DNA sequence: CCTTGGCGGTTAAAACGCGGGGGACAGCGCGTACGTGCGTTTAAGCGGTGCTAGAGCTGTCTACGACCAATTGAGCGGCCTCGGCACCGGGATTCTGAT
DNA sequence: ATCAGAATCCCGGTGCCGAGGCCGCTCAATTGGTCGTAGACAGCTCTAGCACCGCTTAAACGCACGTACGCGCTGTCCCCCGCGTTTTAACCGCCAAGG
């Protein structure tokens, strides 16, 4: 429950330091979120779908590398 | 030379390559050079990103090479940013970038 | 023990995490956040924790290129404050939505 | 198990680059991602052109063009002349 | 008589949002794109239907390049677009590296 | 050779982009622009017809080549 | 044929050939490409669906290309998939922005 | 005089079933098998990264199912999972 | 069989002159939106303690696919006729600017 | 508003030209039998994930407070948008040749 605002205001202000943003406004943050969990529920959708097609109640790495070989944002590092 | 590798005179084993060739459901029949010629690419690619990879590694006198270098040497060359500018590096951070108008006047 | 004009702080933060390379997001509540949108799709999961450490790299590296993009907009606006219609612009130009 | 990886390859590589340089553990998972990300892409594109001109069997001719169609301009033309001249002392040897 | 600004230009918007038949006609687009091919090989010949497909590419990128041009110069507060808008929308579309 | 590319055409695509009015330079820009992108599609077609060993750019080229680029086109069987 | 013993519109021999013919794994199984034709006349089966309103709309008979962008465009999942591919002969949608309409 | 091949008839007749009285110009219907043939090639990309990625070889129904899911947006994969396991019901329970 | 290419005639497309007016830009007020500290509070995380779903390995066995050989009936090349539609002229409407 | 008036839609006409119906035929999908091997499955084992606990400690918080950039308003100045005019070349159509 509520873990969106897990998310800390201070998380989102490091992410934008380091992306380099300088003025930071109130009303980014909700956005933010929104946005991450948008960008969430794709991948945890592709993710669940690889692993019910792998017949095993355990989500593993390889198959979010996968996943986001679907996608077009592929990872590496982490195997595969 | 009994080797392939050897007859090749090169390092990424030709063999291997050709058994994950016969594997790999690409054509029915796999010539006899052409793993030859991938893995010749193969290592002048792997020559082009560590050679990078040392010069990131001697701007900052370090003897490992970690991944925060790879990422600084994949993104100062300006081809390899053109090829790989839709993959994503783990542990890496981005370049050390600030924009004009944002320094104090 | 001293106080300066805001803005020093914030290129003190530029640097300092430009020089720093590991996670931003801390881990246990982008955990939970996993699992909350992850039992709504099916129940009763278990997890590696490489994968939701990958899922941590993909979500920092996603925000990191909205922001610059929307840096990027913000500094042709000739504004500094970005302002959520700058996010607007940038996830309308990637098409990603 | 045997999951076999490129460690001792590009270790090779690296001690014939810069002969006095270690690497560490996920810097040589990073570049096993590498290889068989290019390898993938390479193969799969000459798949492709095995089907569009409809010959059932790979040369080294099909590699050539598909590392021409990866590659941008001097990376290809550096790419080229060494496979090609890997080839030919393959072949005279 | 003379019409007041606005009252032609979204005219010709709503007549030109309606056919699709293509507007960078043939001939010249043909010398063009022989040309840009001749540093290729030399005394290449051509099928009529690689030049359609690629008249009609070239006027599809063109209509997207310029929908996200036009929004970043809505969005920037202004009218009329200039071509930084272009470079900031190329820049934001990956193509410059 | 590239003043083929007439001002009230770019001024059409402009139309149908969405734009109201234009400034001046966008036509060096757009020039620019569509020159780089028609020098990577040439690049790729004359590639694919390289290796079909063919004196003619085919059709299926270039749709091979805008299948590599992620810009699929249809209708013309591909 | 296999077609009237599933009752659709799309063969599954051709679609069989072609699953060996790409090589796209060793072997095929058995009631697969029924599954395929399947997944596939019903994909054309809502596009010629909303390009039959699309049709509806100009009050035309025979479908133009036009029609058939329009109603790509119009919906949103098939704007989702098929928007990353143009179309020849397509256009785009009636698009006004209306902050720069006149007072 | 290569005997090439397309799918007129079987769209055709598909567009004859749910629109009656509706024509169609034969540029759509080139626009059309590209259109099928792209939908085909995706299908088929997926299905292969799933063979690989399950150390399988024998393609069932069930990875066609897997990748229609992945490869579409959602309800719309929703009926397409319904029109496929009908079909395989009726085509498998008879003969 | 399809691509280039030479020539003649044209009309529409573009280039160019031109004015004005309205949009971009500067400046500035200002003031309220938000950086910075600071104790004040929150909770992450790091190390221990067990538990046991379930991942994964091993064997098996058969049940489904690869393939061999005849076949046949739809699919495909070709050929016609039509009626749907681009376009021609009229009238009516529907916008917008001078007023 | 208020009307004049171009711009555009829209309605009957038309002929003509691709879409579709139809014929002749052929080869690929069908049927069916035979082999073989991959995979579904049952059982094992032991690994990692999970839940939970102690303590701590570094990090998030509310708000006071200054302050600076966002934004509204006004003024400027010349850049395009639009229109009359002159030039001009893309296109249509034909007609070979030759690769």
């Amino acid at each position: 429950r509520d873990n969106i605002q897990g998310i800390t205001k201070p998380a989102i202000r490091r992410l934008a330091r380091r992306g380099g943003v300088k003025r930071i406004s109130g009303l980014i943050y909700e956005e933010t979120r929104g946005v991450l969990k948008v960008f969430l529920e794709n991948v945890i959708r592709d993710a669940v779908t690889y692993t019910e097609h792998a017949k095993r109640k355990t989500v593993t790495a390889m198959d979010v590398v996968y996943a986001l070989k679907r996608q077009g944002r592929t990872l590496y590092g982490f195997g595969g | 030379a009994k080797t392939r590798s050897s007859r090749a005179g090169l390092q990424f084993p030709v063999g291997r390559v050709h058994r994950l060739l016969r594997k790999g459901n690409y054509s029915e029949r796999v010539g006899a050079g052409a793993p030859v010629y991938l893995a010749a690419v193969l290592e002048y690619l792997t020559a082009e990103i560590l050679e990078l990879a040392g010069n990131a590694a001697r701007d900052n006198k370090k003897t490992r090479i970690i991944p925060r270098h790879l990422q600084l040497a994949i993104r100062n060359d300006e081809e390899l940013n053109k090829l790989l500018g839709r993959v994503t590096i783990a542990q890496g951070g981005v370049l050390p970038n600030i924009q004009a108008v944002l320094l104090p006047k | 023990p001293h106080r300066y004009r805001p803005g020093t702080v914030a290129l003190r933060e530029i640097r300092r995490y430009q020089k720093s390379t590991e996670l931003l997001i801390r881990k246990l509540p982008f955990q939970r956040l996993v699992r909350e949108i992850a039992q709504d799709f099916k129940t009763d999961l278990r997890f590696q924790s490489a994968a939701i450490g990958a899922l941590q790299e993909a979500s920092e590296a996603y925000l990191v290129g909205l922001f610059e993009d929307t840096n990027l907009c913000a500094i042709h606006a000739k504004r500094v404050t970005i302002m959520p219609k700058d996010i607007q612009l940038a996830r309308r130009i990637r098409g990603e939505r | 198990s045997r999951k076999e990886s490129y460690s001792i390859y590009v270790y090779k590589v690296l001690k014939q680059v810069h002969p006095d340089t270690g690497i560490s553990s996920k810097a040589m998972g990073i570049m096993n991602s590498f290889v068989n990300d290019i390898f993938e892409r390479i193969a799969g594109e000459a798949s492709r052109l095995a089907h569009y001109n409809k010959r059932s069997t790979i040369t080294s001719r099909e590699i050539q063009t598909a590392v021409r169609l990866l590659l941008p301009g001097e990376l290809a033309k550096h790419a080229v002349s060494e496979g090609t001249k890997a080839v030919t002392k393959y072949t005279s040897a």
